[PDB]
């Protein structure tokens, strides 16, 4: 199962000239393109090396319709305003995220359609993708309007169609890279803190996609006291890292083992120091 | 709403002294957007700085990295300073080699 | 590609 | 309801044309088409009430095409070449309907000439009927001509006392070529018998034509003009 | 893309049943026009669909149904006017790749009058005072006539609204080089 998203972000500047534009295409663990409202080109930079094989009309229609995302969404700020009645001197922050799910066949799963209003939700396309969720009575405003015009449908059809069409060819292109999971590399290492206490952290670098399971285990029983998890981080070159720390007596740290899952691993290894 | 920027420094690669490597500074669930990172060595500021591109998570929480090319050594002090409007002061975050 | 944006 | 202006431009290759156009009120956005001599209209550039979003890239950076003020827009070619002469369309949409239906102007038809050499003005006269037809169809059939004129840029319409009617009125689709080289065209309205024997009745015949331009030749400046024949009626 | 217009040119008598088609490329849900062009002026939009509703019933008794299995967007009227004779094209939006517009190759379409009581004559109408010219119009004559010096107009078609009275014209020993009737 593979999945692609768009990301857009508008910032308001009071008197700092027009507001900020950031919109970023994703595909599952992968970016791909970007248009920074600020930039000298002013068009639709690609990200990926594989991405580049559109041609210049392919580039073209994306740099008008991000454009016109970023007008649209100026003038929505406005309308923001006056929908809540702020002030017209403040700045405030607009988000916008959707696509579409594709499985192993290649079809449709899921369809999503969000946005957001200084970190809120505002309005929301249901699962059936033909209805609309405003969580406060100013987005019944919006989806009063966006319910005048047929806009379910077209977002449908997006979801359904444009997006889901576009992605298979996002994959079919770039397969050397985006369809290929790199298996993570894993090892321990042994820090004490005093004569009678260390930390053992288990370590696992080098890994696509993103999502992977660490598990603390002592004599066969996961363990959460003395545990200490981050979130997976990105390396920058396409990988991610992570590590999973606990704190032992000395003398017991045979008794520990670490359990790492992954789907790039065909089998969840144990590692035990 | 607003939201704790949570700040990790650490290394593309192991660390390796005399070898080049990247150093990674992942600001992450933080809100509003506008925040300010820059890389110190030795307590002074790194000039060749690249950043990815603004997006974001589930919950709406803002997500960056910021790397920069680097050699490290032994004694050489790398930190990573962030300064956001939820944090009274500027924030520094100490890199541990083998954090 | 990227979809069509629609305003308030 | 959009419109645009001028509707026939005639200028000299290599000079700078610049055209206007004012789309229907409240709604933001503008769409530039060029449509070729009997073919399908070619896409342009189009805007979101401030700036220009896309372009079709095998049409060159002296297509400059501009919305400043986000209600009109304007398109100036420089360094015009014969390969340039087709109709140019505005068309304004709003976005917010889900459709999204492009309403289209009367448009602009250019033509690109090497040189100022071909302008005429027509000659109008109207032809009234022969009693034959009166005395056999109880019909009056009028006849109106425009002789002389270049290019087949024209607007003919037929008046009666002074309101223009389109009942018992035909004419050519297109003009023909007296030298297939002025053009020439004809056209026809046909009234009831009793509306002619009437001598208090008026028919007119408008055969409208299409002031910076240099005129060197020794005659009357062809600008754009009406050339009108009338005819009253007939015991 | 490739927007496609089989009918490339349509010459039908009056009253008849008129379709015209239009195909898109077969992946897409895109918006739906068709638009008609008179020679003079520009484009009039006669009917739309994206919407939800297969047929649609648009302006000057035109209608279009929507086959997404056959992927057509097909122009109807019951039956065609004599004024229909313009240019038609289907305009479509295809949404991922900006709301531009792709237009059709385009249908150039004629209608023909299909003349009941046949009754051609010649006649020569008075000179102008202004003119040196003298005219000769054939009327009413059957559409299928052909109309064949150092001019010779085409037909053209006149609609009198009140009585509900059509017939053709021609404007020019005069028409000696056209094969007329014997009557």
């Amino acid at each position: 199962s593979h999945s692609m998203r768009y990301f857009s972000t508008s910032v308001s500047r009071p008197g700092r000239g027009e507001p900020r534009f950031i919109a970023v295409g994703y595909v599952d663990d992968t970016q791909f393109v970007r248009f920074d409202s600020d930039a000298a080109s002013q068009r639709m930079e690609p990200r990926a090396p594989w991405i580049e094989q559109e041609g210049p009309e392919y580039w073209d229609e994306e740099t008008g319709k991000v454009k016109a995302h970023s007008q649209t969404d100026r003038e929505n700020l406005r309308i923001a305003l006056r929908y809540y009645n702020q002030s017209e001197a403040g700045s405030h922050t607009l988000q916008m995220m959707f696509g579409c799910d594709v499985g192993s066949d290649g079809r449709f799963l899921r369809g999503y359609h969000q946005y957001a209003y200084d970190g809120k939700d505002y309005i929301a396309l249901k699962e059936d993708l033909r209805s609309w969720t405003a969580a406060d009575m100013a987005a019944q405003i919006t989806k009063r309007k966006w319910e005048a015009a047929h806009v379910a449908e077209q977002q449908r059809a997006y979801l359904e169609g444009t997006c889901v069409d576009g992605l298979r060819r996002y994959l079919e292109n770039g397969k050397e890279t985006l369809q290929r999971t790199d298996p993570p590399k894993t090892h321990m290492t042994h820090h004490p803190i005093s004569d009678h206490e260390a930390t053992l952290r288990c370590w696992a670098l080098g890994f696509y996609p993103a999502e992977i399971t660490l598990t603390w285990q002592r004599d066969g029983e996961d363990q959460t006291q003395d545990t200490e998890l981050v979130e997976t981080r990105p390396a920058g070159d396409g990988t991610f890292q992570k590590w999973a720390a606990v704190v032992v007596p000395s003398g017991e740290e045979q008794r520990y083992t670490c359990h790492v899952q992954h789907e790039g691993l065909p089998k969840p290894l144990t590692l035990r120091w | 709403i607003q939201r704790t920027p949570k700040i990790q420094v650490y290394s593309r690669h192991p660390a390796e002294n005399g070898k080049s490597n990247f150093l990674n500074c992942y600001v992450s669930g933080f809100h509003p957007s506008d925040i300010e990172v820059d890389l110190l060595k030795n307590g002074e500021r790194i000039e060749k700085v690249e950043h990815s591109d603004l997006s974001f998570s589930k919950d709406w929480s803002f997500y960056l990295l910021y790397y920069t090319e680097f050699t490290p050594t032994e004694k050489d002090e790398y930190a990573c300073r962030v300064n956001h409007v939820t944090l009274s002061q500027p924030k520094i975050v100490k890199w541990d080699r083998d954090m | 590609r990227y979809p069509l944006t629609f305003g308030w | 309801g959009v419109s645009q202006d001028p509707r026939h431009k005639i200028t000299k290759r290599g000079q700078n044309v610049t055209f206007r156009c004012d789309p229907i009120s409240e709604h933001n956005r503008l769409y530039w088409y060029r449509q070729t001599l009997g073919q399908g209209p070619e896409f342009l550039t189009y805007f979101q009430n401030e700036a220009q979003l896309e372009k079709s890239r095998l049409l060159s950076d002296r297509f400059s095409a501009e919305r400043p003020k986000g209600s009109f827009s304007t398109l100036e070619i420089q360094r015009t070449e014969q390969g340039d002469s087709a109709m140019y369309l505005c068309a304004s949409s709003d976005r917010d309907r889900v459709p999204e239906t492009q309403y289209f102007g009367p448009g602009t038809r250019l033509l690109v000439l090497e040189d100022l050499k071909n302008v005429f003005p027509p000659e109008v006269a109207v032809f009234e009927p022969s009693e034959a037809e009166i005395s056999h169809t109880q019909k009056a059939t009028l006849v109106c001509l425009a002789t002389g004129f270049y290019p087949d840029h024209v607007e003919l319409s037929w008046w009666v006392n002074g309101k223009e009617v389109h009942s018992g009125v035909c004419t050519d689709p297109q003009p023909l070529k007296e030298q297939p080289s002025r053009y020439a065209l004809s056209s026809r309205l046909r009234v009831s018998a009793t509306f002619w024997q009437n001598p208090r009745n008026h028919f007119r015949c408008q055969v409208q034509f299409y002031e910076n331009d240099e005129w060197t030749q020794d005659r009357a400046k062809p600008v754009t003009q009406i050339v009108s024949a009338e005819a009253w009626g007939r015991a | 893309q490739s927007v496609t217009q089989p009918d490339i040119h349509i010459t039908v008598s009056e009253g008849a049943s008129l379709e015209l088609r239009c195909n898109y490329s077969y992946g897409a849900t895109p918006y739906l026009f068709w638009y008609v062009q008179s020679p003079g002026q520009g484009l009039q939009l006669l009917l739309k669909y994206f919407s939800g509703d297969t047929l649609v019933q648009g302006i000057k008794g035109f209608e279009a149904e929507f086959k997404r299995s056959q992927s057509s967007f097909n122009l109807r009227k019951p039956s065609v006017h004599w004024s229909d004779a313009a240019e038609y094209f289907c305009a479509v939006g295809f949404t991922g790749g900006g709301n531009k517009l792709t237009f059709g190759t385009g249908t150039q379409l004629k209608v023909e009058l299909n003349i009941q009581n046949p009754d051609p004559a010649v006649y020569q109408l008075r000179d102008s005072k202004s003119s040196d010219k003298s005219v000769c119009l054939f009327t009413d004559f059957d559409s299928q006539t052909n109309v064949s010096d150092s001019y010779i107009t085409d037909k053209c078609v006149l609609d009198m609204r009140s009585m509900d009275f059509k017939s053709n014209s021609a404007v020019a020993n005069a028409f000696n080089n056209s094969i007329i009737p014997e009557d």
